[PDB]
């Protein structure tokens, strides 16, 4: 049934892992016609993260592989629309391209990892 | 004069002329936004101007001259070079067919390229010590856009021409003595 979230109650035998994450608000310029964004209040959120496992390709002499995850979350969550993206990090910052059957009761994840995260307790 | 100010002065000059053109064909707003983008972005649904850089000239041979440090008895060699730079600049509106005022963005584009071409742009211009060549081609391009629904992309090139400098150190003599054979 498309009623009852099944995530929810599939989550209470295989167990997940705890990320955090936080959503985008409203963006602006650097005067240099470039935007920058800005998210908002950083939470603590229960998923099940996954794997695609990249390969590498070439460009000449630089390898450039690009790394993807795979995340499973009862969020209604948003990659891409006229607005910015999503962020999360298990252990460092990622951005995610996808939807999933969110209006109903859960949803599915992507994920390319970026650099590093602050620190400080894993700002 | 390098890239970061470039951008900020063209910037600023397209602001102008946008707030020009809203006047003169009103718009229900603009924006202007680069095509350079280094954070994932996701564009606006707002009659929009973008430009980017495609490549640079030298355009002629280095031009070198020589400024005496008396302090320190050094040389400083600067050097010129006439540079010419190349923008595309392009914009983006979607057309309601509904609305009975209607406006393009082949209009937008037009307009645009019209105002840097005028005398008085270019004596605007002048005092940010950069000048503008001539332009010759505008040309409609037809996607099918995320919506599965037609439009327009135009573009036009512009050419910018600028001065760049760079300093370096040299050696200073001050007497000269010989000898006379026969």
């Amino acid at each position: 049934i498309p009623g009852a979230n099944l995530l929810r109650m599939a989550f209470g035998v295989i167990g997940t892992q705890i990320v955090r994450y936080r959503k985008f608000e409203q963006r602006v310029k650097n005067d240099q016609a470039q935007y920058v964004s800005m998210f908002g209040e950083p939470f603590d959120l229960a998923a099940s993260v996954q794997r695609v496992r990249r390969d590498q390709y070439a460009q000449f002499n630089l390898e450039f592989q690009r790394n993807y995850v795979m995340i499973f979350a009862n969020f209604d969550m948003v990659d891409l629309d006229r607005n910015m993206a999503g962020d999360q990090f298990l252990w460092t910052g990622r951005v995610f391209q996808l939807e999933s059957q969110g209006s109903w009761f859960y949803q599915d994840g992507w994920g390319v990892c970026l650099a590093v995260d602050i620190g400080a307790a894993k700002a | 004069m390098f890239d970061g100010e470039l951008i900020a002065k063209l910037v600023v000059e397209l602001n102008a002329a946008m707030t020009s053109a809203q006047e003169a064909l009103q718009f229900p707003d603009f924006e202007v936004v680069q095509k350079a983008q280094p954070t994932q972005q996701g564009t606006s649904t707002r009659p929009t101007i973008f430009f980017q850089k495609l490549f640079d000239i030298p355009r002629g041979w280095p031009a070198t001259d020589w400024h005496l440090d008396n302090t320190a008895r050094k040389y400083v060699e600067i050097t010129r070079q006439h540079v010419e730079t190349t923008f595309q600049i392009s914009s983006l509106h979607w057309q309601n067919p509904e609305i009975t005022h209607v406006v393009t963005a082949s209009d937008i584009a037009n307009y645009v390229r019209a105002y840097f071409q005028a005398r008085s742009t270019i004596e605007r211009v002048k005092e940010l010590d950069f000048l503008i060549l001539r332009v010759s081609q505008i040309s409609n391009e037809a996607f099918e856009n995320d919506n599965h629904q037609f439009e327009f992309h135009p573009s036009f090139d512009m050419v910018v021409t600028y001065n760049q400098y760079i300093r370096l150190y040299e050696n200073a003599a001050y007497s000269a003595d010989g000898v006379l054979i026969g």
